[PDB]
């Protein structure tokens, strides 16, 4: 192509104007530039003023080449295939060129293409790029190189593909033959080459694995960073897909694999470090290890110890050598558990009570690090550790104030089994007082700390209500978007541990005005939604009536949210490509408020269902194809089915159909909720509910009867099938035979509550109805009978009968032969209560 | 879901 003397002069003008020190001299030709992109002949030039136009100066010509690249990433689609054709071709006739600076340029348009405009489109690029690592010009091998290692990163998964014939068969053994290159740049780039491939198992590289293996143990010597890095990558990734084929060796690579841990650049190490975390996730983990594993706890613990720019940085920052350290100690005390801790009380003997802040602080993260896994073992030392971390609680430097709140809540669940004047008292108090703290991470990691110990707490917290509300409420005005959201936590935890505790005037008066106007600020765009309608989720279940004042506004929002995102949902189904599909956890966020507001407010929700159209939404939601969606319903159906079912009555016929399709125990949760959801329901149909006995009995038997079904749903069916004969003993009776040995041994343990009444009711009631159920298993029945402390009495007078109904009718001396295999206690209480 | 805080 030919450019003109003329446009060129213009171009030159630009591209030395764009490469400017004033700000404002920069806009205008920014805007200049926004302009020319369109017209395919630009690119024309720029390319030009790049691979040719030696005359012109080396930092003009890059900036040619690089604004070209942004254009190819705005607009390549609409480039015509001849300006195309023409910069490819050019590309590669520099992509070894003497200048780093250019050669770097042409590089990224190279791979800049590849990924916008597509390989496909560029078939020849890869046969190409392949021939020039051959090349006898070293910068030539680099730039191909260079390219390729980036082509694999961006598009590995188009490789491995029969998109282009296939071509690993041939790049993967290229390029471990350059694993053996004198240039540590080249084997850098050979080795995060084949890197790409191994998590995906591709065929080619598997096929080669072996000789991959062999090869990198050849770089074991090598001591340039990168190739350590790379190398270290290698084997981490191996470990997760072929772990068989490194057994063999798995010794020397443990072996190489510590000293990388320890290595000198921190960004090596990491990648080493990665290794033991991996590792501890395979159950050979303990014999793989035993050799090294001396060596390795104390290397963790000290790659534990902050790094000066993380320092900084905290007075978000993200994964790093101490935060991978600390993951493999955490795992690895959970996989040791107590054969870790005398590895462990050397280290921490000597950084716990240490001058130097930063060697003491890691002595912390270590100590909250192996809590989990370590426990048992860690009680003994407790009782002075936790004054001593209460201690620290007010330490002069922030970062031993955080991971000191930290550490201590992660032993939450030993202070609070203690007596609450010797522990639990004094944390609180102190943990209080960080949450005001004036540093962010110590108001953060206080807030968490805190919230952590309110659940383990529970009723432990109400003498200290007014303390805690008084500093949460303060802490709302103060809070940034970031501890706000832990706020929330705090505050709905509280309320959960709490629950009718809450409930007075001024802790009312203190609390909902704040959380109101932070409602009303957000969004229902905004995600810190999530937070704050768990949050009040939990207080509204907890303020019940107190609530009422401030429910309407809330209810109308959460149905509408719901709303909201079926439409979105329904518009991204229709015009996929025009609209983003919606997040689903607003829906789930709200029906969980919705239902939380049902519990709190029983009947007094009613006028507000009466204005809404939030059943019609319910329809919609239990037919959605996300489980924890239909969950969500489900329990919002049983929930209004209880406060005011005269509005969901009308839509049973079309509910029930839906709640028998997800009585399936693939989803637990949902089948749970649809199985209580039932139950709720026949209590209110009456005799009503014989219409829709056929679509659910079946698979709630067949829940009931399945082995390794969890227990909380078994008791569920057991008291939903009871609530159902209950109203319809005569189409539930008959089945009676099958169902109640789980029946009987499952509501056996719940307690003398409401729902065990209504069970064995309904249990009593199909007894009479069908006694050829009971009677080949009737001795679970007494066991089951006998479960109950004081019955009221009229379930007590059902026993009565019919345990004398059973005594009379078989033989006045029969029983006595029946009665003498019940245990002791079971005997007499049935005798003492029974006359039996 | 990044309410709990964690030092890793």
């Amino acid at each position: 192509w030919k450019p003109d003397e003329q446009g060129l002069q213009q171009i030159l003008q630009l591209l030395k104007e764009s490469q400017s020190p004033d700000t404002t001299i920069q806009r205008t030709v920014q805007q200049k530039l926004e302009q020319l992109n369109q017209y395919p002949d630009f690119n024309n030039y720029l390319i030009f003023v790049l691979t040719k136009l030696k005359s012109e100066d080396e930092p003009t010509r890059s900036l040619s080449g690089l604004i070209l690249k942004n254009n190819v990433k705005a607009h390549f689609q609409n480039f015509p295939n001849g300006v195309t054709d023409f910069i490819k071709s050019e590309c590669l006739n520099n992509i070894g060129d003497s200048s780093p600076l250019i050669r770097a340029t042409v590089g990224i348009l190279i791979t800049t293409i590849a990924s916008k405009g597509e390989l496909q489109n560029w078939p020849d690029l890869l046969p190409k790029l392949c021939s020039l690592l051959d090349s006898e010009d070293y910068n030539t091998c680099e730039g191909a190189f260079g390219a390729l290692q980036k082509i694999c990163e961006d598009s590995a998964e188009i490789l491995d593909s029969d998109v282009l014939d296939r071509p690993l068969n041939i790049m993967i053994p290229k390029f471990l033959q350059f694993f053996k290159h004198s240039s540590p740049k080249i084997r850098s780039h050979a080795v995060a080459c084949v890197n790409q491939f191994i998590i995906s198992r591709t065929q080619a590289l598997m096929l080669h694995i072996d000789s991959f293996i062999e090869n990198l143990f050849a770089l074991a010597g090598d001591e340039e960073p990168e190739v350590r890095k790379n190398v270290c990558r290698a084997l981490v990734m191996l470990l997760e897909v072929r772990m068989d084929r490194l057994l063999p060796h798995m010794h020397n690579i443990v072996e190489y694999m510590l000293q990388r841990t320890q290595d000198q650049d921190e960004n090596v190490a990491l990648e080493a470090c990665e290794f033991w975390l991996t590792l501890a996730e395979q159950p050979i983990c303990k014999d793989v290890l035993v050799r090294h594993l001396p060596k390795l706890i104390p290397v963790l613990v000290n790659g534990m110890k902050y790094s000066d720019i993380d320092i900084i940085l905290l007075k978000i920052s993200d994964w790093n050598l101490r935060k991978c350290s600390a993951a493999a100690l955490d795992v690895l005390a959970n996989v040791y558990r107590d054969e870790l801790l005398p590895h462990i009380l050397p280290l921490l003997k000597e950084l716990l009570f240490h001058h130097e802040w930063v060697v003491k602080e890691s002595g912390i993260l270590v100590l909250g690090a192996i809590a989990e896994g370590c426990m048992q073992g860690m009680i003994p030392y407790l009782p002075e550790l936790i004054p001593h971390l209460i201690q620290c609680l007010s330490d002069k430097k922030a970062l031993v104030r955080s991971i000191t709140c930290w550490t201590l809540s992660r032993y939450a669940h030993w202070v609070v089994s203690q007596p609450p004047d010797t522990y639990l008292k004094p944390l609180m108090t102190e943990l209080l007082k960080r949450i005001l703290d004036s540093n962010k991470r110590v108001q953060e990691a206080a807030c968490s700390a805190f919230a952590t110990l309110e659940e383990e707490a529970c009723t432990e917290l109400v003498p200290y209500l007014a303390y805690i509300l008084d500093t949460l409420v303060f802490a709302f005005s103060k809070y940034q978007h970031k501890n706000l959201l832990i706020l929330y936590d705090a505050i709905g935890t509280l309320a959960d541990s709490v629950g009718h505790h809450l409930n007075k005037p001024e802790y009312i008066q203190m609390l909902m005005p704040p959380l109101i106007q932070k409602w009303n600020m957000l969004k229902d765009e905004d995600k810190d939604l999530f937070p704050l309608l768990e949050c009040l989720s939990s207080v509204a279940t907890a303020l019940q009536s107190g609530f009422l004042p401030y429910c309407e506004p809330v209810y109308q929002r959460c149905v509408n949210l719901v709303q909201k995102t079926l439409a979105q949902a329904m518009l991204n189904n229709a015009q996929p490509d025009q609209y983003e599909a919606p997040d689903k956890d607003f829906m789930i966020v709200a029906l969980d408020l919705l239902s939380g507001l049902a519990e709190g407010l029983g009947g007094n929700i009613e006028q507000l269902v009466a204005r809404s159209n939030i059943l019609t939404l319910m329809y919609q939601c239990m037919q959605d194809k996300m489980p924890e969606v239909r969950q969500s319903s489900f329990a919002l159906l049983g929930d209004l089915t209880k406060a005011c079912f005269q509005h969901v009555k009308p839509c049973i016929a079309d509910f029930m159909p839906i709640l028998g399709t997800n009585l399936n125990p693939e989803f637990i949760s949902v089948c749970n909720n649809a199985t209580w959801a039932i139950g709720e329901i026949s209590i209110q149909m009456g005799i009503e509910m014989q219409p829709y006995i056929p679509m659910v009995l079946h698979q709630l038997v067949e829940i009931i009867n399945r082995p390794n079904t969890p227990k909380t749903l078994l008791e569920n069916t057991a008291i939903t099938i009871g609530r159902l004969g209950y109203v319809c003993p005569q189409e539930v009776a008959p089945m009676l035979q099958q169902f109640i040995r789980p029946w009987c041994t499952s509501l056996r343990n719940i307690r003398d509550n409401e729902e065990k009444d209504s069970a064995f009711r309904g249990i009593c009631t199909m007894i009479s109805v069908n006694p050829s159920g009971v009677i080949q298993d009737f001795i679970f029945f007494c066991d089951a009978v006998a479960s109950w402390i004081n019955p009221k009495d009229d379930l007590r007078d059902m026993f009565c009968k019919i345990l004398h109904g059973f005594k009379n009718q078989v033989g006045d001396e029969n029983w006595r032969r029946f009665s003498d295999q019940f245990p002791l206690p079971l005997k007499e209480r049935l005798a003492a209560f029974y006359g039996v | 879901r990044g309410r709990y805080r964690s030092p890793y």
